[PDB]
């Protein structure tokens, strides 16, 4: 959950 | 703090809102941490000031208090990193990279990796996941959307959103009844100063 | 601004303070314009936090408001200058020229070309009139003693440099009252500020 | 002296 | 004398233009010190190559030589200058100004003066005297014009800017020469190995 | 070009560096491909001059020739890099890897990945397979080593990097063989003036 | 052997 | 005519 990402 | 303290300090919010002291106002929020002000923190971001959206935020959590939270700042600053890079600073890039990113890295050693990469691409939206960030204006918008939701959710934040509803100047009123209470222990009637007890 | 809602705003100058809300205090100081700081002046100045001593200054007088304010921003920014240079940071040197010091060039031509031909020295102090200059801890202690003489003598300046002198938290003071004449008659004596005590 | 000056 | 290497370095300097050794052409031109390549110093002022210009006026002439070449200098490294204000580079403009502007400083204090101010205009063809100063491809143009005559007029450059008149390939038939000295000495008899050691068969 | 014509480049490299100039040697050497000078070649490594170093090169080999090359170049530009890191210019260091280093990406993109992320280390030391590197004076001459056995042993360098062995002045001997031979037809044998035209006794 | 790498 | 100058 609330994974970090580049979108 | 008391509960006391805590609403003498909502009441002097209310009093310098109104006041207009608007710097002041935001201050006290984030020093006391008591109130967070959604309306602010949108202005900030949607004018870049990353300086002030961080001191702010500063004052409610640290980068790594939660998951909320730890994503709250990762947007930021990757946001701060894209738009040195947009303006083809890489010097400055590199400098957000390492004092800002890198504590993402030992979480995601991955994605510290693959944003580090992007400092060598002629647009950074040869990135595919990436290829859609149209705008320094827009991409705020995007981000602050996903901002709200996060802070909305922290559990930090979850009880600090909303403020009280008061009648106006609830504190100038409080202060009007120390007068009352001063001067019905006076002898006759019918001011000077509120640093001192008022008598006749 | 009545008296009464300036007095108030000392009364919550001195919560914010015994709270320990620092940056809370001297923004209130800043926007009420209402007292200013030597103290905390005077550190700003030491430190060479330069864009926050402005900014502090900024609630009280602008630039151009009369010969002292405007002997006093072109003290601070000649010194920011001075320092760019001393690092020989001419990238830096140049901007602040441009950007701060220009202004005064409108009615100084001749002492903004001097300033100006400071970039061509390899040490400035080879100027006699700045060959006194020692380091910069020395620079800014010297340039604050003369700062601290034109705000003091400053007319826009004239009212505020005092603070008042109160017993401890007076604010809690009054507002313990409030509750003692609310908290009194119908409820005496955990409950809210927000609304009356009944 | 409210002149402006280097010294 | 030293009239010979003097004339072999022409002789060398032919022949590797005839090869096409353009750069090995002008340092000899320059560390020889003997022909000035007027051709080849306008080909890199309009280019703008103010390093490789001034390192090859070096081994010409120095900034203090005569008042000519003072001159010469001084209208380089101004231009120099123009164009980093032009570029809007002022870090670059100040760095010129002190290594490379700061020797005229002295003698004209006040030339030196204005021309430091021109920092702080927003566009220095705002001040009166480059009023007209437009383009940097003009600029570099109309300068080298002047330039031309400065160097022709000089003293340094008057017997070194006009290249002698040779049949083409002078040294290959020098060599040609030397190597048939070589072998009328030899019996008996137009079948050549090498120039590093002299030839005999018999 | 002839084998007498490129002994001819031999004679005046020998007579170039008699007369003791340094920079046309090396320019000659250079445009002719002729002879790759390693002492020359150590000295500018040594002295961390990037731009002449590959210059130099250039004369001989480009980047993607051959796999020997190839690594020379990637060697060079590398430690180019690792001296921007050390002195903590990041902003050169990035010039330096889009530029110079993308290149080899192409071919290696995990490479150039693992180069990259030395920006974000606080000593690029803290790398394993960098944590030897010690001075820039001592990384050089590590480096140094490496090149010379890659040139040696590189193809397009192979015959070329032993200067022939002559007596002194050869150049100068030869062409006083040509004037021997001018004189040698002459029927009235003063004097003999220059080398610009044949001499003859009149 | 001929190939590149970090050290 | 030798004299350095700005234009």
């Amino acid at each position: 959950g609330l994974e970090l990402s580049l979108g | 703090m008391s509960s006391l303290s805590r609403e003498l300090v909502f009441l002097i919010l209310q009093f310098l809102d109104e006041e207009k002291f608007k710097e002041t106002v935001h201050k006290l929020e984030q020093e006391s941490g008591f109130f967070f002000n959604m309306k602010y923190f949108e202005e900030k971001v949607h004018a870049g000031e990353w300086d002030e959206v961080e001191k702010y935020l500063s004052g409610f959590t640290k980068v790594d208090d939660n998951r909320y939270s730890m994503k709250i700042f990762f947007e930021i600053r990757k946001q701060k990193y894209l738009e040195a890079l947009d303006r083809h600073d890489r010097a400055k890039a590199v400098d957000i990279l390492v004092k800002d990113l890198k504590v993402f890295s030992t979480f995601n050693e991955e994605l510290y990796k693959e944003i580090t990469q992007l400092l060598t691409l002629e647009n950074f939206r040869e990135n595919e996941q990436l290829s859609k960030y149209g705008d320094t204006k827009s991409a705020r918008s995007i981000m602050l959307i996903e901002l709200k939701k996060l802070i909305e959710a922290n559990p930090l934040f979850r009880e600090k959103l909303v403020f009280p509803t008061l009648k106006a100047s609830r504190l100038r009123t409080l202060i009007n009844q120390s007068l009352n209470w001063q001067h019905q222990l006076c002898k006759n009637p019918r001011i000077k100063t509120l640093f001192t007890d008022h008598t006749c």
